[PDB]
């Protein structure tokens, strides 16, 4: 029993428990991408301001 | 001078509108971070990308 328990626990941990390295790599990638996205949104927000130059 | 129609204005407006279209095309992919976002940019590339996406999954 004390071997079946550890084997079943290992299987369940493999199924349900995450891996920190991959999760944090994805987190850093998504953080960089969202920073770039908000920077580009800020850049695009001011883009139509050039039309007033010909008004 | 002919003042009924301003041809230089029309030429500059056309160049401006196409430059703005290209600017928007650059900006959308800069925001998304992917080379192709909707079909027509690279159909074969998008199909191959979907194939490799299915493969990696």
């Amino acid at each position: 029993l004390m071997n079946a328990y550890e084997n079943t626990q290992a299987s369940e941990s493999r199924i349900r428990d995450a891996d920190m390295a991959e999760e944090t790599v994805a987190f850093t990638k998504n953080q960089i991408l969202v920073q770039s996205g908000t920077a580009m949104l800020a850049q695009a927000n001011v883009r139509p301001q050039g039309v007033l130059s010909l008004l | 001078m002919i003042i009924n129609h301003n041809l230089a204005a029309i030429n500059s407006h056309r160049v401006l509108k196409f430059q703005n279209e290209e600017v928007s095309k650059n900006m959308e992919k800069l925001s998304s971070g992917m080379r192709i976002n909707r079909a027509g940019d690279d159909a074969s590339g998008l199909a191959v990308s979907e194939k490799m996406r299915t493969q990696v999954n």
